[PDB]
RNA sequence: GUUACGGCGGUCCAUAGCGGCAGGGAAACGCCCGGUCCCAUCCCGAACCCGGAAGCUAAGCCUGCCAGCGCCGAUGAUACUACCCAUCCGGGUGGAAAAGUAGGACACCGCCGAACAC
RNA sequence: UUGCCUCCUAAAAUGUAACGGAGGCGCCCAAAGGUUCCCUCAACCUGGACGGCAAUCAGGUGUUGAGUGUAAGUGCACAA
RNA sequence: UUUCUUGCCGGAGGUAGAGCUACUGGAUGGCCGAUGGGCCCCACAGGGUUACUGACGUCAGCCAAACUCCGAAUGCCGGU
């Protein structure tokens, strides 16, 4: 199982461990989006940003 | 009116207004009480006042319960003064009042007569409150 | 129209310097206090001011013994 | 006298929380908890509705009939955490009980009759606790006022208590005392 | 004053090695105290000067 | 039944003397290179452990109720004397020769004294 | 190895405490007897210190049983909260008490020595 | 009012402002410093000529409510 | 890469909340009942009667920035 995971909103007014939650995860732009495995680090990763990105997983 | 005989200071802070009475809620001396339901600050003249029209209402023999105490100073600074030089000095008392808590408790014998001053007593508050019974 | 108030002290950044598992020089002082809040434990000695300093290398870790809150020093292994 | 267990429904909560009791509360069930000498804390909705009739006609001390997905249990409500405004029930506990089992509880006395008229009769003391018997529960006894005397205490060790049950508060314990009526120039003399 | 400051002296080589400070109302009389003499090596007497 | 109302001497002297112990215990402790030698005394008989607090272990032991100890004819001081050079012999057998010694919350002399410089003169440096 | 044993310890030092009832004196632990000697009382051989074994389980000590007081204490709910939704109201996802209840508990572990078949 | 010390504000690390809320300091002790050893208070009940709740004596209950030169806080009965 | 983020691990707190028979203060109503109040027989002995005031205590419900038997979430220090 692993998940693909796609940034909606923007990092304007957004506070600093959420932006730099979103660099982690190595995406930059809006509807920019990465695939990745389903551990728990990437399951708190995308915790923190929720209500910035949308995830799917694959299959 | 209801006056501490000595606080330990005399000048404190606001009392914090948020939240719903977890303590006294309930109804236990009297057999109906009156019980609030937003929160305020119940000066001594606002007690005294609802204590004295449930007395007139009622005139005869009843027991009226002020469970709830003005024990809390809130202080104002002399008129026509500017900011600064500061606190001013203590000069109303106030009971610090949550959405729960029962204010006034009532024991008397029939019902209407003693549900019509307990709302009598309301009027005089700066809250709405609601009459409450003994039981569940 | 005068407060008869107003006087403070310097802060004297009291408190725990090292915490739980973390290695130290001996010498170090550990926590900064007034009284005796955590009493010395093994191998961590106590200064003139109440203060807490370690008397051998090692990690940091907190205890109680007989009711008393306590620091000692553990010694970790050489590599 | 035996008091009839009532049949109530309920059905193992699936997950645990304060999310999942707002959800349960909010589709009118009610959270609770069966537990005793059954040694398993277990985690039951119950239909809010019939909760509350079932309160209303037997009070808060009252032998329930639990169908547990199938399986009957026998329980007697041990506390309900009600919220102080809104007064529905929020959470039940159920010990599980079996008969001929004696059990401590607390259970409401309410004055009866009229006193004698030159003076009112008030109660300290709404509860007293009793030892008794799942069944046997009484769900509320009553204390004599039949013009009394001048103002005069009555305690718990000299109520008429029913049969198979056991005062367990102290005997003296004060429940309604009489106290004369405040004359004109006597009630209004106090509370300033 | 009266907690003055006062100096001690070594008798054995008049050297003064220590001051300090005591109450003339509580000891009116010299000080005198066994302490260190850094040039004589050892403790010796020393006396209020 | 006759319900007894006072405290006994024997409650306040044994709790005194723990207290006393502790006290000294504040102090002195034992390694596995420098044993502590704690030392018990009654009416009758006096004891000695050679203890490393380390563990709460005992490494040597001795007291006046041995063969030997209670074979002597001569004075409390002369079983004290006994249990010293015996307890320092077995100490030196276990491989020490560095000791603090706990007097046991009992005042240092008499018996205790005796016990304490025997070892002493018998090998064990304290 | 057995012990209605004696010491020295340990435990986020009461689940170990207080109290109550019923037992024991092998060696031990005590009390007990005396002040010749070391030593001692801000006076007192009461304490401490030194010598002794006439009497004792009445205590101290230890053993067994009681949950009356003190102690410990969930599950669930609730309070509060981080972050996020959300035009005040309020809600969602994670964390989650205090009090109370069910109950638990009359401690457990270690190393030496004593007597005992050895 | 202006330097220093202690507490609360101060939002459980540290730090945090106002003519915010309360107080202290500008010393004292040749012992009230060092070490060695010993002890446990305050309060309460009971029994005692002055002597009264109260002064010193005796018995008991009493784990900290007393005391710690000196503000306050943190400590200390293992005792500081 | 020492920076930063996320997961896990090792920590120290006294805030929100709560509690108060766990302290310091406030504070509601009961209950018994003093000591001290008055009176009788008649002494200011002694005894009891009485709106007595009603120490202490106790039952139930409460309150606090400078209260705490308790007590989080977050943040903070370190490791991984
Ligand atoms: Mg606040
Ligand atoms: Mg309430
Ligand atoms: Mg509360
Ligand atoms: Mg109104
Ligand atoms: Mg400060
Ligand atoms: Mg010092
Ligand atoms: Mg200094
Ligand atoms: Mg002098
Ligand atoms: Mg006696
Ligand atoms: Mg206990
Ligand atoms: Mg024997
Ligand atoms: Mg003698
Ligand atoms: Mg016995
Ligand atoms: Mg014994
Ligand atoms: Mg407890
Ligand atoms: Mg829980
Ligand atoms: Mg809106
Ligand atoms: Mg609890
Ligand atoms: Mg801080
Ligand atoms: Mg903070
Ligand atoms: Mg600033
Ligand atoms: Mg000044
Ligand atoms: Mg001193
Ligand atoms: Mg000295
Ligand atoms: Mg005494
Ligand atoms: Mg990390
Ligand atoms: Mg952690
Ligand atoms: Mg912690
Ligand atoms: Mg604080
Ligand atoms: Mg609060
Ligand atoms: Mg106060
Ligand atoms: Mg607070
Ligand atoms: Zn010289």
């Amino acid at each position: 199982a692993e998940l693909k995971i796609t940034q909606v909103r923007s990092t304007i007014g957004a506070r600093w461990k959420q932006r730099e939650s979103l660099r982690t995860l190595g995406l930059k732009k809006i509807r920019q989006s990465v695939v990745r495995e389903d551990n728990a680090q990437t399951r708190g990763l995308i915790n923190t940003v929720h209500h910035l990105v949308e995830v799917e997983e694959v299959g | 009116m209801l006056i501490p005989r000595k606080v330990k200071h005399r000048k404190q802070h606001h009392p914090e207004q948020r939240g719903i009475a977890s303590g006294g809620t309930s109804v236990s001396f009297g057999d109906y009480g009156i019980q609030a339901l937003e929160h305020a600050y119940i000066t001594n003249r606002q007690i005294e006042s609802a204590r004295i029209a449930i007395n007139r209402h009622i005139k005869r023999g009843g027991k009226v319960w002020i469970n709830i105490f003005p024990d809390r100073p809130l202080t104002k600074k002399p008129a026509e003064t500017r900011m600064g030089s500061g606190k001013g000095s203590p000069e109303w008392w106030v009971a610090n009042v949550k959405p729960g808590r029962v204010l006034f408790e009532l024991s008397y014998p029939d019902e209407k007569t003693a549900r019509d001053a307990l709302t009598r007593a309301i009027h005089k508050l700066p809250i709405k409150a609601r009459i409450v019974t003994r039981e569940e | 129209s005068s407060s008869r108030n107003g006087r403070d002290s310097a802060a004297q950044r009291l408190g725990v310097k090292r915490f739980g598992g973390q290695v130290v020089k001996a010498g170090e002082i550990l926590v900064r206090q007034r009284g005796t809040h955590f009493h010395p434990g093994v191998n961590v000695g106590r200064g003139g001011d109440d203060t807490l300093f370690a008397l051998a290398p090692g990690a940091v870790e907190f205890g109680a013994k007989r009711g008393r809150k306590t620091v000692n020093i553990v010694p970790v292994a050489r590599p | 006298t035996a008091n009839i267990p009532n049949k109530l429904t309920a059905n193992v909560r699936t997950r645990t929380g304060k999310g999942a009791s707002r959800q349960a509360r909010r589709d009118g069930k009610v959270p609770a908890v069966l537990y005793g000498h059954g040694t398993d804390p277990q985690h039951l909705e119950l239909n809010a509705r019939d909760f509350a009739a079932v309160l209303r006609s037997h009070g808060t001390n009252a032998i329930l009939t639990l169908d547990i997905e199938g399986t009957e249990q026998l329980a007697l409500t041990k506390a309900l955490d009600v919220h102080p405004i809104r007064r529905n029930i929020q959470h039940a506990d159920l010990l599980v009980v079996q008969r001929g089992e004696k059990v401590t509880v607390e259970v409401t006395v309410l004055v009866e009759g009229d006193a004698t008229p030159g003076t009112l009769v008030t109660q300290d003391a709404n509860t007293i606790e009793i030892e008794a018997e799942a069944l046997s529960i009484p769900e509320q006894l009553t204390v004599s006022v039949e013009g009394v005397e001048a103002g005069t205490q009555i305690t718990a060790g000299q109520i008429s208590l029913p049969e198979g049950v056991n005062l367990i508060s102290d005997p003296e314990l004060l429940v309604v005392n009489v106290v004369e009526a405040p004359s004109a120039e006597a009630l209004e003399e106090e509370g300033a | 004053d009266v907690r003055p400051k006062i100096t001690l002296a070594c008798e054995v080589c008049k050297h003064r090695n220590y001051i300090t400070k005591k109450n003339r109302r509580n000891d009116p009389d010299r000080l005198e105290i066994k302490k260190f003499c850094p040039n004589c090596g050892t403790h010796q007497p020393h006396k209020e000067s | 039944a006759h319900k007894p109302v006072g405290q006994n001497i024997s409650e306040v002297r044994r709790n005194a003397r723990l207290r006393r112990h502790a006290r000294l215990r504040k102090k002195v402790a034992g390694t596995a290179e420098v044993p502590r030698l704690v030392v018990n005394r009654s009416a009758r008989h006096i004891h000695v452990q050679l203890v490393n607090d380390l563990n709460g272990t005992t490494l040597a032991a001795a007291s006046s109720i041995e063969a030997d100890v209670r074979a002597i004819d001569g004075d409390k001081k002369a079983h004290s004397v006994r249990v010293g050079q015996l307890i320092a012999e077995r100490a030196k057998a276990a491989g020490v020769e560095t000791v603090v010694f706990d007097r046991g919350g009992y005042t240092y002399g008499g018996r205790i004294a005796a016990l304490a410089d025997a070892a002493r003169e018998a090998g064990l440096k304290f």
